[PDB]
């Protein structure tokens, strides 16, 4: 039943007593529902410490992963070059799959085309296919470049990606000098930050492999900057903002901010921005090149060391403090720019922000789970802070980075109570956080079941989400954000102590309970 | 109505095409004409996509796993290969459930395999084994484990029906090997009738020997229905005012006791023909079952499908089919008169899986609303003989529609409102035109029965006059 | 007791069973409480409509006002302009209570001075201290300007500022030459904003009343801004950087953002930026004025009208979509400058994001207080949203602008359910958000006791607290935020948005109850 | 010792002032010598502060209506005059309670006749009468109301007093007028002194006729502990373990009938002398009770003043003090063991206005922290007699600072940490120097008692060791 003045969705709908007599009666006929004892008494052995030791030992089953395949991240580099298409070669349901996810992150429209190989390609391979679809998307879309990435279809057959591409090429399906470039990205190798190096690897080599003999380094007087697989915008902005405020010059490759940030002005731009492939024909005649998550560019680090002679400074992600301070004083190095009064007047407000919420940040327990870059800034900027991170996990992450996320929490003594979990998925951090209870976790939106969980062993055992990472699908607009140097450490901050003092309120909300330490001012 | 130039315009954006493209896609383009009953004659449809012109249709493993076996919260789906899989179809459909997450229910969630290098080469039946025994160990009240295989599974060398069959004789447990590989069809459908022979094979005839369950007159089973938002549960209610009792609802907020309890029921309402048509048929050919097909979108075709269902009865269900109708009316009379008047004469275009853009459109017209263009991405020519007969006279018939052709229509015809999925969604809003997603229905419902209609109107009245659309162009320009 | 690895503050240190028992004996034995029964009677009583009938008779008390006294705003003006002392001529108590809220809210260092006079001045006034307060801050402090306003003693008393400050420069005790602007701030006379309106009339006049002979109107190509009373710097800043990119020359009038963000850096800058004397004096030069908030500026108004001969723009505060388009129009039109491509791209980028969040946002009910033209830019973008306030509150509001805002309520239909209460305190919005419950408040910190005693009376009755204005207390760096502009109409939707999502998610996070409606994807 | 040092260094920052506030402020700076037990021939205080210096004093109607009146749960406070001064002073001051706020309890609302011109220029009696009886209706439950006034009351001829009595005697309420207008006295000390002059006149003597009270020969009346984050309560348990029977609070958490019920105790044990010794004397006078000072700051102070209450009492009273001295020695000794070895040898500079700067310093140096500086915004002679024992020698004393003098004296001192109010803790950060506010315990607490010292000791350690203090200079300056 619904009343026309006040309509009620699912929820609480639902919560009608009509309805819960209709659901009563069916689990009770027909579901052969487990009883309710028997239910809580497994999730309170879920909840323990044994449960933890089964599930630690697990070596053939993965449980609510917190990583990608690589045709992902290779989409999202090649989305970040001027009018070019991504070109997914092998089957079109992966397609499907990238573009309604990043669709639901991003909320803005993601160009991309399959060349929809099926039950023939699999004896036959993909020959046709790849001529086929490289001119009906040359022919529809009309984009200046088109990058190839495959499937793990095609990568199982073997498909020939340069064989492909010069046949296509020499039969006239496509122009000859119109550029194709491509990449391997095998999804049961590496994950989405993996394809993301690939793809712009593959670029890179396309443009500049064959024309180096003319190529003198640090005759344009610029920086090469690459991102790596970037989901917020804000990452972008506050770069080419601070590179410019220091008068320094720069290229960005692969600089999607535009076509995923396109106005609602009554048309739809499909192309919008990007490197153009004059910036990447001259990139090596910069000074040298800087990669802002190293630990997942070093296909791209190996080849712009041994073909551009680019000497790479050994950086780590512009994240919090030291680190940020660190990439301005390496970029006032090559580029000869002093640093401006601005960024330290910025620097400055930071710092003012950091001795204003310390009391409140001071001795916090959190774990934390994202990309390895991301990963190690994030938990570099606790460190900073006075926080405690406990459980670090990474499901991508390998055991040099292990290594080196140990040497850094070491160096804390804020760390003396962290681990490091590399390989483990968010079903082993569900067991973390309720044997070791810490105060807050800072992930993705996959962690919001994780709280449902606590929630569900008690209050007083619930655990708070921070959604700092990728995906964000349960929030609007946080894709707009910022991590990346000063301001992104004063949004991270901001965010953290909010969350502390919205955790502190709600906890000392009960009239005549617990509403003494209800506090006007905090 | 403007007929001729509907195919003129068909016309105009075949252009852009090379002749190969030109010509397929011509065949799945057509206008209308609702005295054609044989859809062969004017549209092509189930057939492959052209390469390169980003179409919308998905896989076999999402027909399969996301469609069909993802609902059944009781069980355990493995996505057998590469991580990525279960990883972006998981939690992306609205299919409602009742359950302790992690405990009794599993729908949430995403169990893989997670190949590497050297499952790729040296196969993966022996982790797959290993795999099922620590989900034995760590998840001990599941009811059923099924394994889906994606695309390396069949282009591999992997045998999962014998390692299902050792397994469950050792384990004494229920294990479906379903070979729903993405390359195997051309879209969801073909997952879903790898799905539909999965359960008849693995899953419908345990209690075939099986007398103890008591049963009544007025058994039915709710097919092809996957509780979107709530949808199922707002037509069981109705289907338990009218006096019937429902056994079992493929697949929304199903369990498999109920999959096997299926067979005992006396009538098979099919909801979604498209996606369960296969198993409605086997059991109609082993047990006897009839099935007959209802639509509960908008008031009117529920009310048709209720008393059809009722003649499929007695005389006291009968009448209370028509007691319940009495109780409805008011209250979608009330949503009418509310809603109606903000909503006349405008004009929609749908562009929908395998049921919908047909299915949806009754309520449109309770509403005085005109659907002047349907399409579908993977439905058959069945599926275009009932829509045509449902729609009007001159209106836009396109099947697997490209990005570019779709918005070259939009850009001609210029409706008022968009109904499709989340690929589309954006760039039509950015074009200035509202949009309702039809597949999780904009995270809002459920729209089935008459507490779905009048959300129904709220969500379209809500969105159409919405006065953001009247903001996009900035004064000065 | 205490473990020593495992602190407790105070909460939840009183939830221990010994304290418990302490506190009821305490109660039990001395307190005389009345019966638990008896005060939950009373509670539920004052939930009802009858109480809220008793609760609008009110004509002499006032129970928990949204308003402060004049000399706050006349300080917060003065802080403005560059090397200025707010001098207070009345009681040191009153400096100590503006000091104390203003650094709550900014959480920075705030300068201001009083000549502290007692009984004594109470029977012959207040020369003596008006020379010595004057001398010893310029002796002490060195400010280049000395701006007066006054507490409500002098003003019950009749200090006669300009008299004062002639005596205390005929005998020497400061320099002729020396800027001391005067204004008189009584308390008992409309609120803090009137009190900002006054110091800067005060200031204005003291540097062109007597130098109009030789000014030309629009001779230096520049606009004046005037903010008024303002406590979010990314309003400053906003307003500031969408003058630059369009290439319009202004000169924002008693700017006090550099004053109250300085860097930590191991020194004290008492003084930071600011409006210099040399542009107000050169003010009257300008093409025209703009009044951000000219529902609290209009003896300012009077003033640049009446003198300068500026003829002032009718325009709202920069509050939203339409209104952002007619401030910018009209910027364009009086000063040439066309509106440049990135205003439109925010713009553009602004609807995109409306159109995304309108399906949650549609119909929410919202219950909101502040400053009146705060208010109505709220109200006005509320219903851009598709949204519907129901209690709109102004302490310090008048007849007129109630009529205006009950003229911007009839155009829009979102509004036909709406109030508009001018005079009224936070305890009439609390009677009014329990009879008639709305989905949000907007407003200060003073709000959330209100939604304390909604959830006394049910989580299903509880009116979740939306903090934008002022003052902001238990939250961090807020401040920082802004409301003006794309930019802080970008900031207001994500904040609504969000917080509307987070709701959805509180009351949908219980397993088999409600967690149906738990969605990954909203 | 650098005694001339520091005698140098007062000299050189009073150099910038004008003769006469050079002259004046010259008395008001001192070096410490603990053989010295007359202050009044080194320092000079409670005093008129000096125009344009920025003083940090407050008003008496904070000393009055901030400090004493307001913890006062079950009361109605109504700040008389304009609105500022009740909305600045609203919920600033952490004086924890147990009620239900607006229907027992009232303490951080603020109560207010909000005048206008009209209440200026006609007077605001009537209104005074009108706001009574609104309060009356409007909150039943109420066990009182006292009425603070502001600066315009006194200014303006206002005659609350008959109107108190009227009311009190129409309605039979008590009802309390309080002359604590701003401009009276120099600070909050007269504030303290008016409100203590009230409560003795309206308050006290209301159940002098009253023996229905059983007293034991245990009874204790703590006064001037205003529960700060919970001070008092950290008190009273201890108190309670002891033996003690505390009948009343004074004034954090109290109640009227408490203060009523006070007369009738045997021992007057207060902790804040500056705020309620008045009212301590006047209760020794007229009722024979005796009053003794205590201090709760930190073990070694709590120890010492545990043993010297329980003298005043029979063995038995001896006996549960060293048990309870017994049960609570591990927990403090560990919180020393964990914390000292991160603090010894740190400086510590102290400004807060009466009673704390001296009583803070025994838990510092039981942190092996050394107080190298200490002052009073409004203390008494009497309170300098009593600090000059508790310093080092040759430590700075300084009374009503200014915001330049204090900057300078820290510049050249240089501390570890400083303890001060709000107006000082930014622009001491910014500085780069730690900081803890030690009126509100920054929003923590409590420090007294046992359970205190844990809390005091963490808080200090976190501030003081915190890693944000060493990132002030950025690496390429
Ligand atoms: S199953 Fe089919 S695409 Fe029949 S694959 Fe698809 S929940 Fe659609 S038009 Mo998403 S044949 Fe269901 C469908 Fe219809 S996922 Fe849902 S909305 S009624
Ligand atoms: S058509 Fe369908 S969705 Fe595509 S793979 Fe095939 S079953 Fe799967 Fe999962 S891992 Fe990634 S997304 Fe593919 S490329 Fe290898
Ligand atoms: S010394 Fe003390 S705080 Fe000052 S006024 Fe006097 S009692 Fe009060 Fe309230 S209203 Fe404002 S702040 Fe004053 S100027 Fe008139
Ligand atoms: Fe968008
Ligand atoms: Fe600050």
């Amino acid at each position: 039943s619904q009343q026309v003045d006040k309509i009620k969705a699912s929820y609480p709908l639902f919560l009608d007593q009509d309805y819960k007599d209709m659901l009563a009666k069916k689990r009770d006929g027909f579901e052969e529902k487990y009883p309710q004892d028997k239910i809580d008494e497994v999730f309170q052995w879920t909840t323990t410490k044994e449960y933890q030791e089964l599930n630690f030992q697990r070596e053939a089953l993965t449980v609510n992963p917190a990583k990608a395949c690589q045709p992902l991240g290779a989409v999202l580099c090649a989305l970040g070059f001027e009018k070019t298409m991504p070109y997914v070669h092998g089957s079109q349901g992966c397609v499907a799959y990238f573009r309604s996810y990043f669709n639901r992150h991003f909320r803005e429209p993601v160009s991309c085309v399959s060349d929809s190989m099926t039950e023939d390609a699999a004896v036959f391979g993909g020959q046709q296919n790849m001529k086929d679809g490289l001119q009906n998307c040359k022919a529809t879309y009309k984009p200046d470049m088109i990058a190839v990435s495959t499937t793990c279809m095609a990568e199982v057959i073997g498909d020939d990606l340069n064989a492909f591409i010069n046949n296509s090429k020499k039969e006239g399906f496509i122009p000859d000098e119109f550029p194709v470039p491509f990449a391997h990205t095998p999804s049961f190798v590496g994950s989405h930050v993996t394809g993301w190096d690939n793809m712009f690897e593959g670029i890179a080599r396309y443009f500049t492999l064959k024309s180096m003999d003319d190529k003198v380094v640090g005759s344009n007087k610029k920086i090469n900057i690459v991102p790596g697989f970037e989901t917020y915008l804000g990452n972008f902005r506050v770069i080419k903002r601070m590179l410019s405020e220091m008068g320094v010059g720069y290229s960005l490759l692969s600089d999607p901010e535009e076509v995923l940030d396109t106005p609602a002005d009554g048309q739809f731009r499909m192309y919008a921005g990007g490197t153009t492939q004059e910036e990447m024909k001259d990139a090596p005649n910069a000074l040298n090149t800087v990669l802002l998550q190293p630990w997942h560019l070093e296909k791209t680090k190996k080849f712009v060391e041994g073909t551009w002679k680019h000497e790479v400074p050994k950086l780590n992600i512009p994240m919090g403090l030291d680190w940020t301070d660190e990439f301005l004083m390496k970029v006032s190095e090559i580029s000869g720019q002093p640093i401006p009064a601005s960024l330290t007047k910025e620097r400055g407000r930071l710092v003012d922000m950091m001795t204003d919420s310390h009391t409140w940040l001071h001795g916090k327990r959190f774990a934390l789970w994202g990309d390895p870059d991301f990963v190690m800034g994030l938990v570099k900027f606790l460190l900073e802070l006075g926080c405690e991170p406990v459980h670090i996990l990474c499901h991508n992450g390998n055991k040099r980075w292990k290594k080196a996320v140990d040497a850094i929490l070491a160096a804390s003594p804020y760390g003396k109570n962290a681990t490091v979990y590399i390989g483990k998925d968010l079903w082993h951090l569900r067991s973390l956080v309720f044997t070791d209870k810490p105060d807050f976790m800072i992930g993705n939106s996959y962690g919001k079941f994780i709280q449902r969980d606590t929630l569900h062993k008690g209050k007083e055992f619930e655990v708070p989400l921070i959604r700092i990472g990728f995906p964000i699908f349960d929030r609007h607009h946080l894709h707009r954000s910022t991590t990346l140097g000063y301001e992104g450490a004063m949004q991270i901050l901001t965010t953290l102590v909010n969350s502390i003092l919205e955790r502190l309120d709600e906890e000392t909300r009960g009239m005549q309970a617990t509403d003494y330490n209800h506090d006007l001012v905090r | 109505m403007s007929r001729e130039e509907v195919e003129s315009l068909i016309q105009e954006v075949l252009e852009v095409y090379p002749e190969k493209a030109r010509k397929d896609r011509n065949k799945h383009l057509a206008v209308n004409d609702p005295a054609v009953t044989q859809s062969k004659k004017c549209i092509i449809s189930n057939k492959k996509s052209q390469p390169g012109l980003m179409t919308i249709r998905g896989c076999a493993y999402a027909g399969s796993k996301g469609v069909v076996w993802g609902p059944i919260k009781d069980m355990i789906h493995i996505s057998h290969g590469p991580v990525g899989c279960g990883q972006y179809s998981r939690a992306g459909r609205r299919n409602y459930y009742i359950g302790t997450t992690g405990v009794n229910a599993f729908v949430t969630m995403n169990f893989t395999s997670d190949f590497q290098e050297k499952d790729i080469v040296f196969g993966g039946d022996k982790k797959l084994a290993k795999l099922i025994d620590e989900v034995e160990t760590l998840f001990p009240l599941n009811k059923g484990i099924s394994v889906q295989s994606e695309c390396p599974i069949g282009l591999i060398g992997d045998d999962i029906e014998s390692v299902s069959k050792v397994k469950g004789a050792e384990l004494s447990k229920t294990i479906v090997p379903v070979r729903c590989e993405g390359f195997r069809g051309v879209s969801q459908s073909l997952g879903h009738h790898i799905a539909n022979d999965a359960v008849r094979d693995w899953v419908l005839g345990k209690r075939d020997e099986d007398t103890t369950f008591a049963s009544t007159p007025y058994d039915v089973a709710i097919i092809g229905d996957y509780n979107i938002g709530g949808d199922a549960w707002s037509s069981r209610i109705l289907l338990e005012e009218m006096g019937l009792r429902c056994v079992a609802q493929w697949s929304g907020d199903g369990s498999i006791s109920e999959i096997e309890l299926t067979p005992k029921v006396k009538l098979n309402l099919v909801h979604c023909y498209r996606s369960m048509n296969y198993i409605s048929r086997h059991m109609e050919e082993k047990y006897g079952i009839p099935w007959m097909e209802y639509n509960f979108f908008g008031p009117t075709k529920t009310i048709e499908s209720l008393r059809a269902i009722a003649a499929k009865f007695d005389e006291s269900i009968q009448k209370k089919c028509e007691e319940v109708i009495a109780k409805y009316k008011p209250e979608w009379e009330a949503v009418v008169a509310k809603y109606r008047p903000r909503l006349e004469g405008k004009r929609v275009m749908l562009y929908i899986g395998g049921l919908r853009p047909r299915h949806v459109i009754g309520a449109y017209e309770d509403l005085g609303m005109e659907v002047v263009g349907t399409g579908y991405e993977f439905a058959h020519n069945d599926d275009y003989d009932r829509t045509m007969k449902e729609m009007g006279d001159s209106t836009l018939l396109y099947d697997d529609v490209t990005g570019y052709e779709f918005e070259e229509f939009v850009k001609r015809i210029k409706p008022d409102l968009i109904g499709s999925g989340i690929k589309e969604k954006f760039i039509f809003q950015k074009m200035g035109i509202p949009f309702r997603e039809m597949h999780s229905w904009d995270y809002s419902g459920p729209y089935h029965g008459f507490d779905g209609f009048a959300i129904f109107a709220r969500d379209m009245d809500m969105t159409l006059n919405n006065p953001c659309w009247k903001k996009l162009q900035a004064p000065w320009e």
